[PDB]
């Protein structure tokens, strides 16, 4: 089991709103570093239209020209259900895998809301923040329906045959004799593979139902698909709690140094605030940057690794798995 | 870099010579103090963009070398890693921050569906059976070759066939049998 | 800038031009509007101890606490002619504008030729063996002047210690900040021509000090005040920043400001779920913030903070065209025309259940503004489908071979 | 502090659900103290 | 990380004894509140480095 | 570094580059092949006859 991530949260922020809380003075001391802000909110703006074209790089990269059905009956004693839509289906979305589903129920993401995240907030927190720090947590260029059927039909993908070095021919094999031909490539020899087909499937099977209750904490790539849900948390906790600081001042809030202070101590007060909170900012936006580039060279892998391991078969060993590669399958995780 | 010297970082301006003209010694030491303290961390912040900056160009011209050594001075057998499809030639030309790569790929337009087998053997005692070389076993029975990113039939022969173990998903042939399995 | 968010959005580029996209601008921010004040009806500040009696000397300072009571300040300011005053992390003017948890008078009989060994670096005998003014809390101390005689009763004279050591001046007691000298019982026999110094066999103390004479002049006083916030539920308020009660029933779910028992800001309240302790009237978070209020009506009103709608704008530059999007919050919230999509609620936008390949104004969740030759219209991002082979059912298998191609350049 | 021995309430707020570092004057953690036993007269 | 401690950041000096043994109690608030905010500023920048 | 002359004769020299044959893996020989006749047998190494 591999994670890789190909995308981080997008974040933007109101610069005026967070640095002054929606008070007019603060906006008088602060409109001699307007410059600041607009430099804030074009770096940001600029670094979510990168992540979004990226996005859909890695979605233009992925794509397949050529898909088979695989429902049960079609893959031979080879149960292939898990990697593919349910019949029955609870999950929200209807493209979304069972191994998709167990992927996304067991890691804790807080729900942010795009459609009513206001309205749910004032009905009844790093979500709820968003309206009173003066952020907003950006929705993914694809809903994760199209991401899911992405990723599903490259299951079902048809490909060149073995002998056939190339992407140039689509060679409508059965999923079993596929199988065959991949573990013939590896060294086995056909009577072998002629010999042992109930064990080969049986052997087949057992690991994928393996593979359905494996994600618990011993798991190291589950682990890393929840690191980086927390680093998405941990932005967002730092750009929520930086707000507390109160930077040298008597408050960390606007309205204690208005009604606790005459005119020169508020200014002062307010511009030490405004100060603190405007480096905060910086800070803020080039660890963004960073995480950015970050990701972007990580889905740039993480299409070397779909061509590689999904779409063919890996002569280099210890690649796309330990020992001799026989298949691959990829599915959809958070942020990757 | 040019734009933070603006940032009067609390002072009355962000110029030494009206901070010099407009206060006195104890004033203007302050305000001098409080625009060298902003200016030096910005310069520290520009320090560290810069160096992450650095490193991730020197990980990319890396990356350009590995590109350049695959593609341009070989054919990769790998698809979709240089270019889409089956990569046949690559060009390498200058850009203003790096290396522009000129990927020239094999893009098929038309396909038509055939009907072709995994192998073939005759009746013999010591069956021996052939399977194709980069190619497919195609028909319309006849059974000729054809090559993998193009549909041409033609005779199968020896340099297009090698002999494998027999299977039983292979084509029994009875009628008409290409050279590699006559005797 | 102000007429509508596409010339804010042209401003904050500084531009007369900016490139299209889907823009981040100004949050509609809602400033307060309305006021729940609710207050007890409290009492009078006794002030009447300061008056009754003589005024005490610097080393015998007097000490009056007020807490939950109301006092005229005016009244009282208006009994002193203010020489000076000096004041830490607080105004007067805010003294005389907002409330506090507690005010503490430290008063006693000062000459006023002496104002500068009151003040903050002094190192004279005043700050050494007689007062030190305590800064750990908002402080303010006022020196002034009485003009009329029978406000407060003349003291004999100003005294005050010029040293207190016990055996050798190089053994000195000094005093600690808002607290009584060690030499206060042999201080309290007092100074006058004939006694200058005093000591005692048993502890060894000694005690020397000055005096001053008080003819046919105005009494001189200082006062030493300091104010706590946030350390009780009743409080302390000047009789000018006391308000008339209304109520909070007609103002719920709406940024209000309010002055909760002398506990001011600004906030949303709903009718919440009673939690916390009834007595203590505030429920605060862990960042010291009132997340909750037990009002005196018998409800528990939880505060929230006055929140900002985000506001989105969708430029096309080719068009001249612009669409508004409220990110997350549906259209009644804001009350062609708006309508609900998954991203939010989107205003110029026109549904004609339009799907596209490829899009320039990407809104999220597979969703698109498409300029057309007019207003922008609400697209879907396409999804093509592949190319579905069924492998047939023999030994053969039917394979796609290419018969025509080309050369792509990526 | 298991059974939140010797706490003094902070005095003019209070708080609901939560864990809060407080500085304090409380009691230190497997402090005796000293005992007093009031008894009654010869009868 | 070592040399971050001898930046004064504006204050008389970048120890916080002489601080203490050369002002009173305000400006002591003031000159060690300075310190404070520009150390912790250095150690948000390593950490993120 | 380099001035952009450099650098151009460097990506130049890399088109005309003369390498083994297709059917011989390595970088030992230096085959005097013509462009055509490489073109010719890079496509037929991806399954052209
Ligand atoms: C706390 O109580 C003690 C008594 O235990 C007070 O000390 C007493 O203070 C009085 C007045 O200052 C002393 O009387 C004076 O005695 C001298 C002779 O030494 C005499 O010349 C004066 O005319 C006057 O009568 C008394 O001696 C002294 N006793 C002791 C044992 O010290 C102390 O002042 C009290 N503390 C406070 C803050 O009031
Ligand atoms: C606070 O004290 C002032 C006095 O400084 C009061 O003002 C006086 O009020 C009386 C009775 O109402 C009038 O006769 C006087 O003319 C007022 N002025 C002066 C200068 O004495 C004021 O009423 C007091 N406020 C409250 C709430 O009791
Ligand atoms: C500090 O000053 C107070 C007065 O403000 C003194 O209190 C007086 O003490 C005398 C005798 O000790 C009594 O007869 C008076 O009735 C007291 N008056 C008041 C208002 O309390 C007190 O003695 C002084 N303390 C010292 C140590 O000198
Ligand atoms: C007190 O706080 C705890 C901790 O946040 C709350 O427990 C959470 O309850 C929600 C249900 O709404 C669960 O989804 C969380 O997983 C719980 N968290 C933990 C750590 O157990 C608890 O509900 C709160 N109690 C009240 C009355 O609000
Ligand atoms: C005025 C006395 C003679 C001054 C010249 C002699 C010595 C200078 C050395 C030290 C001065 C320190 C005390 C400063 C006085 C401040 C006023 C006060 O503490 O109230
Ligand atoms: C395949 O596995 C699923 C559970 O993952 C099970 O419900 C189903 O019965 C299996 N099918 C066969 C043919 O074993
Ligand atoms: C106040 O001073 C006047 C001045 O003549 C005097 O008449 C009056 O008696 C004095 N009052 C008191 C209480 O000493
Ligand atoms: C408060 O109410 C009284 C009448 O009850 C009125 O005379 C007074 O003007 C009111 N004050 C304010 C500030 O509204
Ligand atoms: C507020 O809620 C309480 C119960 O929590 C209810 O008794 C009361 O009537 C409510 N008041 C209003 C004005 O809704
Ligand atoms: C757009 O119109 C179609 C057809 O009426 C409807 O199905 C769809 O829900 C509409 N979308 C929105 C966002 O209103
Ligand atoms: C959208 O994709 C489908 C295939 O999934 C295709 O038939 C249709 O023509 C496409 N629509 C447009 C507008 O390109
Ligand atoms: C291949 O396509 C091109 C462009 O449509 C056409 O000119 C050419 O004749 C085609 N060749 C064959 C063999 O179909």
């Amino acid at each position: 089991q591999e994670f890789i991530q190909t995308t981080i949260q997008k974040v933007t922020v109101d610069c005026k709103q967070y640095v002054c809380n929606g008070f007019e003075k603060c906006e008088q001391l602060l409109r001699e570093y307007g410059q600041f802000c607009a430099k804030i909110n074009q770096a940001l703006h600029g670094a979510n239209l990168r992540q979004d074209e990226s996005v859909s790089n890695l979605f233009s990269n992925i794509k397949t020209q050529a898909t088979q059905p695989l429902d049960a009956g079609l893959t031979g004693d080879f149960n292939l259900t898990l990697l593919q839509v349910p019949k029955v289906v609870t999950s929200q979305y209807s493209y979304r895998s069972a191994i998709e589903d167990l992927l996304f129920n067991k890691v804790t993401i807080a729900d942010p809301g795009y459609m009513q995240g206001y309205d749910e907030c004032m009905k009844q927190d790093l979500i709820c923040a968003q309206f009173v720090a003066g952020y907003k947590v950006l929705p993914p260029l694809y809903d994760p329906n199209m991401e899911s059927m992405y990723t599903t039909s490259l299951t079902g993908a048809i490909l060149g045959a073995a002998w056939t070095a190339g992407a140039s021919s689509f060679a409508a094999i059965p999923f079993a004799q596929s199988v065959f031909y991949r573990m013939n490539g590896i060294g086995i020899t056909q009577q072998v593979l002629s010999e042992n087909q109930k064990q080969i499937a049986n052997k087949f099977n057992q690991a994928l139902g393996a593979m359905q209750t494996g994600f618990t904490t011993t798991n190291l790539a589950f682990a890393k698909v929840q690191e980086a849900v927390n680093a998405n948390a941990q932005a967002l906790s730092k750009l929520a709690s930086e707000l507390s600081n109160t930077f040298g001042a008597i408050s960390s809030s606007i309205s204690d140094i208005l009604k606790r202070l005459d005119a020169v101590e508020q200014e002062a007060q307010i511009d030490r605030l405004i100060n603190g909170r405007l480096t905060s900012l910086n800070a803020f936006v080039a660890q963004q940057l960073v995480r950015s580039e970050t990701a972007a060279r990580s889905s740039q892998l993480a299409v070397d690794k779909v061509n590689e391991c999904v779409k063919s078969q890996s002569k280099r060993n210890g690649f796309c798995g330990s020992g001799n590669h026989i298949v691959s399958f990829v599915s959809n995780a958070p942020n990757g | 870099l040019a734009s933070e010297l603006s940032n009067t970082f609390g002072a009355i301006s962000s110029s030494i010579s009206d901070i010099l003209k407009r206060l006195d010694a104890v004033e203007q030491e302050a305000q001098i103090d409080r625009l060298i303290n902003g200016r030096l961390t910005s310069l520290n912040a520009f320090v560290a963009q810069q160096l992450v900056r650095s490193e991730t160009a020197a990980r990319s011209s890396q990356l350009a070398v590995d590109k350049v050594n695959e593609c341009v001075k070989s054919q990769s057998k790998r698809n979709g890693f240089c270019g889409s499809g089956n990569h046949i030639v690559s060009f390498v030309s200058n850009a203003p921050n790096g290396l522009y790569f000129f990927h020239v790929g094999y893009v098929p337009t038309a396909h038509i569906n055939a009907t072709a087998a995994y192998g073939l053997c005759n009746t013999e005692l010591p069956p021996r059976c052939i399977a194709p070389i980069d190619g497919y076993f195609v028909t319309n029975p006849e059974w000729y070759y054809t090559g993998s990113a193009f549909y041409n039939p033609e005779p199968i022969t020896l340099a297009n066939t090698r002999y494998v173990s027999k299977d039983t998903k292979y084509q029994e042939l009875n009628n008409k049998l290409p050279p590699p399995l006559l005797s | 800038c102000g007429y509508d968010d596409v010339a804010q959005l042209f401003c904050s580029y500084e531009s007369f031009d900016v490139d299209s996209g889907v823009y981040s601008v100004s949050s509609f921010e809602a400033q307060p509007r309305g006021y729940f004040v609710e207050q007890p009806h409290s009492s009078e500040c006794d002030f009447s101890a300061m008056f009754s009696s003589q005024p005490p000397q610097v080393y015998n300072f007097s000490r009056l606490v007020f807490t939950n009571c109301n006092y005229n300040l005016t009244r009282l300011l208006s009994l002193f002619q203010v020489s000076e005053f000096s004041c830490h992390q607080v105004s007067p003017s805010a003294l005389a504008s907002g409330c506090y948890s507690s005010l503490t008078v430290d008063y006693f009989a000062y000459p006023l030729s002496m104002a500068s060994y009151l003040r903050q670096g002094s190192t004279g005998p005043i700050a050494q063996f007689n007062y030190k003014q305590d800064f750990t809390n908002p402080t303010c101390r006022i020196l002034a002047a009485v003009p009329s005689n029978v406000t407060i009763p003349l003291p004999q004279s100003y005294m005050w210690l010029t040293q207190c050591y016990t055996n050798s001046p190089s053994n000195s007691h000094y005093v600690e900040a808002g607290s009584y000298t060690p030499c206060l019982g042999l201080a309290s026999r007092g100074f006058n021509t004939f006694n200058s110094m005093h000591y005692d066999p048993a502890t060894g103390l000694t005690a020397t000090g000055s005096y001053q004479y008080i003819s046919e002049e105005a009494l001189e006083m200082a006062f030493i005040i300091s104010v706590q916030y946030g350390t009780d539920s009743n409080s302390v308020c000047p009789l000018q920043a006391v308000h008339n009660d209304t109520k909070v029933d007609d103002k719920l779910g709406r940024c209000i400001e309010y002055s909760l028992y002398g506990v001011t800001g600004r906030g949303v309240f709903q009718n919440c779920t009673p939690v916390g302790l009834k007595q203590q009237r505030f429920v605060y978070d862990g960042f010291d913030n009132l997340v909750g209020y037990h009002s005196d009506n018998g409800n528990y009103y939880c505060v929230r903070p006055c929140v900002s709608v985000p506001v989105s704008v969708i430029y096309d530059k080719a068009t001249n065209n612009h669409a508004t999007l409220f990110g997350s919050v549906a259209c009644e919230h804001v009350d062609a025309g708006p309508m609900q999509t998954s991203v939010g609620c989107v205003v110029g936008l026109v549904n004609t259940s339009l799907i596209v390949d490829n899009c320039q104004l990407p809104l999220g969740q597979s969703l698109c503004a498409v300029p057309a030759t007019s207003s922008l219209q609400l697209a879907t991002i396409n999804f093509t489908e592949p190319h579905m082979l069924t492998p047939i059912n023999s030994s053969r298998f039917i394979v796609e071979i290419p018969t025509n191609f080309s050369f792509g350049v990526t | 502090p298991l059974f939140a021995d010797g706490i003094i309430y902070p005095t003019g707020r209070s708080y609901s659900n939560i864990s809060l570092s407080y500085q304090g004057l409380f009691p230190r953690q497997g402090d005796l103290g000293r005992q007093y036993i009031y008894s009654v007269t010869h009868a």
